[PDB]
Order: structure tokens, then C-alpha cells, then sequence
């Protein structure tokens, strides 16, 4: 067949044309699949071997079944990632190879109960949750510093302020630092079609601060498309799991202390102001250190000024080069 | 530890 070769050449010729073009958008994949084993890919052998919780960068549009994307990993080449509908088609393909998929068990019962496939045996049912396989996440993951105690107080603000200035000086002319005052942990997507569409409704959520929450999320989305590195100074974040289910899912950077004895003497050097709230600062470190380390993106166990700074420097630099 | 922890806690703000 010449049509398959021609469409292979035409699609391939378009590939290098978009190699040096700006990134359009980006989503996240929470399922394990390979784009090279599939026989419906326009180009065979140039698929993507991605895994669960990965990132991709779409740049153009091809069809309703395939998309052109670049891996977030360093050295990412041109690859094809299945469309949300295409992934659904192969999603049904994975659990249809089994002997049965609906109610009728094959426990030595053949020829009696045919059990034609009902509505409950297809993907249109099970609409209790309906988690989307692809989530609209920012193209570049925002970096957030968390710990070691309550945010907005003397202890946490200043031990994170230094790292903001240290990163700003080295990334000057290419980075943007923004502080958000509105709550960000309430970044939900599947609560209602449009909660508080207008501010003049005078409803329960019209006069509350829920409306201000969403307005910042689209700004984060638009700031993500600017291609410039952005870090968040949100004071409403204290636990990684609070801001983990949301679409943004910022980079959780953990600062930890070797022993609580160091923490107790730390406030003692501050003064009489922070001893009153010292009771809750001890709890905050304890309820944050009991969280498993693997949830956190990175860890900062070093105590010195320099080794704590440059350790995160190469991590962000390798990510910066990996995106492009 | 307090050598490198008290030096980081001072120059950042004060």
C-alpha cells in the first residue's frame, strides 16, 4: 500500500517543521501506556514510553485520535501521545481480552445464560467519580517551599525568604516571583459546572471568597504558558496532600530539621514573642515530618547556607534544560 | 547543627 507510506512521509515531514515552534499547552497522564506498541500510530517506532504521573508538552494539532507532544525529560524527542478518546478506546481494549467483563461469570456456566451486554457493562456507566485520564496541569510545575512550621509567622517566612532572594539573584532576568494572598488549596474542578458565576447573585458562595479562588487558578495557567520560571509564596499551604489532588500540584520542597531539640532552642534565640505560639509550631513540624518522604518532590536536609542553596540550584537547572 | 542553623536564622531577615 502506498497510502500508508504517503501518510507516513507526510506526517513525518511535518514533524521537523514544528521542532522549533513554541509549546501550545500541556496535560498530565496518570496511566501507564506505550505509544510504540500501538499499530494505529501514524509513525511506527517513534512512540513514547511514558509511565504513570508523567508530563508532556503539546505543540500542534493532528487529529482527534493522536497528538504531537514532547516529553518533559531531558533530550525529549518528537513523539505521539494518544488522544483522550483514543486512550478510552484502548482502555476498553485492555479489559476486553479477558474471558468476561460484565456480570456473567464463566464458572463452568456456558450455553445457559448468554447475558447480553447491558448498559452497566460499558464505559458510559460508573459515573460516580469519572476521573479524567488527562488533567490540565501547568506546562511548568510551580515551586513551593513548605515547612518547617506554621506559615505567615516569623519562623517560616524568613527561612524561606532567603532562598527566594538566593534563587532570584541567580535567575535574574529569567524568573518571576509572585506572592498570592487568596486561598489556593481549594483549587477544585469537579464540584459544579459554574460555582458562583456572577457576583450579584447574593447566594451562599457569591459573597464568600470561593469566587476569588478560581480567578487565581487561570492566572497560574496563563503564567505557566509564559515559559518563565515561577515560584509561589503561598501562606495557605501546610501539608503536601492538601495541594496534591489539585490540577496545579506544585513542586513541594521540604525543609527538615534533624531533631526537635534544634527547633526548641531556635525560638529561644528569637524572643518572648514566638514562645506563646511555640506549642503549635512543635505540632506543625511533627504532623509534617510524619508524612512519608516520597510524597515530597525534593528534600533539603543540609544545614549550611551554601550546600542548601546550590543543591536545589542544579535540580531546577536540569528541569529548565529538560523542558526545552 | 546550631552553628549553621542559627547563622541561617539571622542574616535572612535581620
Amino acid at each position: 500500500e502506498s497510502a500508508r507510506r504517503e501518510v507516513e512521509s507526510q506526517a513525518q515531514q511535518q514533524l521537523e517543521r514544528a521542532k522549533h515552534k513554541p509549546v501550545a499547552f500541556a496535560v498530565r497522564t496518570n496511566v501507564s501506556y506505550c505509544g510504540v506498541l500501538d499499530e494505529e500510530c501514524p509513525v511506527q517506532g517513534s512512540g513514547v514510553n511514558f509511565e504513570a504521573k508523567d508530563f508532556l508538552h503539546i505543540k500542534e494539532k493532528y487529529s482527534n485520535d493522536w497528538w504531537i507532544g514532547r516529553l518533559v525529560k531531558e533530550g525529549g524527542d518528537i513523539a505521539f501521545i494518544p488522544s483522550p478518546q483514543r486512550l478510552e478506546s484502548i482502555r476498553l481494549k485492555q479489559e476486553q481480552k479477558a474471558r468476561r467483563s460484565g456480570n456473567p461469570s464463566s464458572l463452568s456456566d456456558i450455553g445457559n445464560r448468554r447475558s447480553p451486554p447491558p448498559s452497566l457493562a460499558k464505559q458510559k456507566q460508573k459515573q460516580a467519580e469519572h476521573v479524567p485520564p488527562y488533567d490540565v496541569v501547568p506546562s511548568m510545575r510551580p515551586v513551593v517551599l513548605v515547612g518547617p512550621s506554621l506559615k505567615g509567622y516569623e519562623v517560616t517566612d524568613m527561612m524561606q525568604k532567603a532562598l527566594f532572594d538566593f534563587l532570584k539573584h541567580r535567575f535574574d532576568g529569567r524568573i518571576s516571583i509572585t506572592r498570592v494572598t487568596a486561598d489556593l488549596s481549594l483549587a477544585k474542578r469537579s464540584v459544579l459546572n459554574n460555582p458562583g458565576k456572577r457576583t450579584i447573585i447574593e447566594r451562599s458562595s457569591a459573597r464568600s471568597s470561593i469566587a476569588e479562588v478560581q480567578s487565581e487558578i487561570e492566572r497560574i495557567f496563563e503564567l505557566a504558558k509564559s515559559l518563565q520560571l515561577v515560584v509561589l509564596d503561598a501562606d495557605t499551604i501546610n501539608h503536601p496532600a492538601q495541594l496534591a489532588k489539585t490540577s496545579l500540584a506544585p513542586i513541594i520542597v521540604f525543609v527538615k530539621v534533624s531533631s526537635p531539640k534544634v527547633l526548641q532552642r531556635l525560638i529561644r534565640s528569637r524572643g518572648k514573642s514566638q514562645m506563646k505560639h511555640l506549642t503549635v509550631q512543635m505540632m506543625a513540624y511533627d504532623k509534617l515530618v510524619q508524612c512519608p518522604p516520597e510524597s515530597f518532590d525534593v528534600i533539603l536536609d543540609e544545614n549550611q547556607l551554601e550546600d542548601a542553596c546550590e543543591h536545589l540550584a542544579e535540580y531546577l537547572e536540569v528541569y529548565w534544560r529538560a523542558t526545552h | 547543627d546550631l552553628k549553621g542553623y542559627l547563622d541561617w536564622i539571622t542574616q535572612a531577615e535581620d
